[PDB]
């Protein structure tokens, strides 16, 4: 509910040192593929960063209804990028609970 | 083995396959059935139905 | 044996490093990927160099 925007511009991005940085499976993309993000120029990129649940995951897609995506966090129906997800048992659990 | 699940190993076996160019080498294990001429048959030719 | 991050890039029409420096599958393959976790056989504490 308190997610942060971090804006970037006015540099170059290279995108195959993603992979070394976090332990996920793969990358999920809309409108473009991972494969060709390095072959062509664009305008501005944006970041996103929360936390949810691993039955939430899913609404983090366009035009899905639920929980998060209903009152926390919506994605537009035209939306054109790509949503890195990966688990974290080791710094955001905790035994007496992370509230 | 500290490491995360996209940094784990692991152990890929891929197959290729070769389509009917050849005399056919590897095939499974149904029993073949006697050959039948000059009747409307149903046929299993290397895997060639019909 | 790969990472488990080059799991996806081992099918047709895929680029990267393991499909362009490795190995590359052909635009007409016709086959079955088998990608199971071996983090017990090919991990070392010290590492598995």
């Amino acid at each position: 509910y308190a997610w942060n925007r971090k804006r970037i511009s006015n540099c170059v991005a290279d995108y195959s040192v993603i992979y070394n940085f976090a332990p996920f499976f793969a990358f999920k993309c809309y409108g473009v593929s991972p494969t060709k993000l390095n072959d062509l120029c664009f305008t501005n990129v944006y970041a996103d960063s929360f936390v949810i649940r691993g039955n939430e995951v899913s609404q983090i897609a366009p035009g899905q209804t639920g929980n998060i995506a209903d009152y926390n966090y919506k994605l537009p129906d035209d939306f054109t990028g790509c949503v890195i997800a990966w688990n974290s048992n080791k710094l955001d659990s905790k035994p007496s609970g992370n509230y | 083995p500290t490491y995360g699940v996209g940094h784990q190993p692991y152990r890929v076996v891929v197959l290729s396959f070769e389509l009917l160019h050849a005399p056919a080498t590897v095939c499974g294990p149904k029993k073949s059935t006697n050959l039948v001429k000059n009747k409307c048959v149903n046929f299993n030719f290397n895997g060639l139905t019909g």
